[PDB]
Order: C-alpha cells, then sequence, then structure tokens
C-alpha cells in the first residue's frame, strides 16, 4: 500500500494507531478507513493484519526493534 | 466500412453523457456494516 | 393566527421545566456490561 523500498521497521503509523483502534475499540472501524481514504482492497490487506497481531501483543506495553 | 458501429455507437455514447445520467461517485458501498472486518467472510471479501 | 400554538405550547413548557421533573445526566446505560466492546453485538451496537 504505502511505499515500499527498504527497512520500513515496525513503527509504521498507519498500524498501530490502527491496531489500537482495532483491538479494544472497534466499532468505530468503519470510519477512519475513509479516513485513511482506503480503498476496499486496501481494506483488506490490513484487517487480515490487525486479526494475526491479536494472539501477540500488547498495546499497552511499548517496545521497538527493527526487523 | 465496417468501422460504422463505431460511429452510431459515439452518436449514441455521447447522448447519454449528455443526458447526466450515470455519475460516479468515490464511495464504496460493496459491503455491510462490520462484515467487512468479519473473520468468517475473509474468503468472500476476496471473491468481490 | 395559527402561530397560537406556540404559546400554548411555550406556557405548558413553562409549567414542567419549573416542576424540575425530568434532568439529565452524562452518563449512557444503553448496554449492559461488556457488550459494547463485543465482536458479535458489533451490528446492534451500531444502530442504537
Amino acid at each position: 500500500i504505502r511505499g515500499n523500498y527498504h527497512k520500513f521497521s515496525y513503527d509504521d503509523p498507519v498500524f498501530k494507531q490502527g491496531y489500537k483502534i482495532y483491538k479494544s475499540d472497534a466499532t468505530l472501524l468503519n470510519d477512519f478507513f475513509t479516513a485513511i481514504s482506503a480503498g476496499p482492497k486496501e481494506q483488506g490487506i490490513l484487517l487480515r493484519a490487525f486479526a494475526y497481531y491479536s494472539l501477540y501483543g500488547n498495546v499497552e506495553y511499548h517496545y521497538v526493534l527493527s526487523p | 466500412y465496417p468501422r460504422l458501429e463505431g460511429i452510431i455507437v459515439q452518436i449514441n455514447t455521447g447522448y447519454v453523457a449528455s443526458a447526466n445520467v450515470i455519475r460516479p461517485v468515490s464511495e464504496k458501498r460493496y459491503f455491510p456494516e462490520n462484515l467487512e472486518q468479519n473473520q468468517s467472510a475473509a474468503r468472500l471479501v476476496s471473491a468481490v
């Protein structure tokens, strides 16, 4: 979706901010997809990554490493 | 001249576009509210 | 003078608002405990 050509280390301010709404909170999550103006295909990418990022881990304890 | 269909369609195309009968919008409602994100429908939302 | 309905309701509103009969509050209890953040009832809490 969002500008690939290098290290892309996990910070990704779409993905962490969207998950903090997805995990704890989401019935609102219809509303900020058109704040991305994410298309229907682009919406499908993110949701599959949110549902897999619900095994691990916590939003409440922050840590960052890079791949 | 078998290109004559290209004229008669283009006259009829210029009538429909001048009538302002269908205007495309930038909002997509292929799915109802919060079935898009719902895990069981992941096989269905890829086909649509 | 069909604005007379606006007078008689305004008189009747002044009796209700002086009776101290209903006062609002800033707390919502439309749902029981642990049903708003439930994924199964997301189709219902988006209609209420």
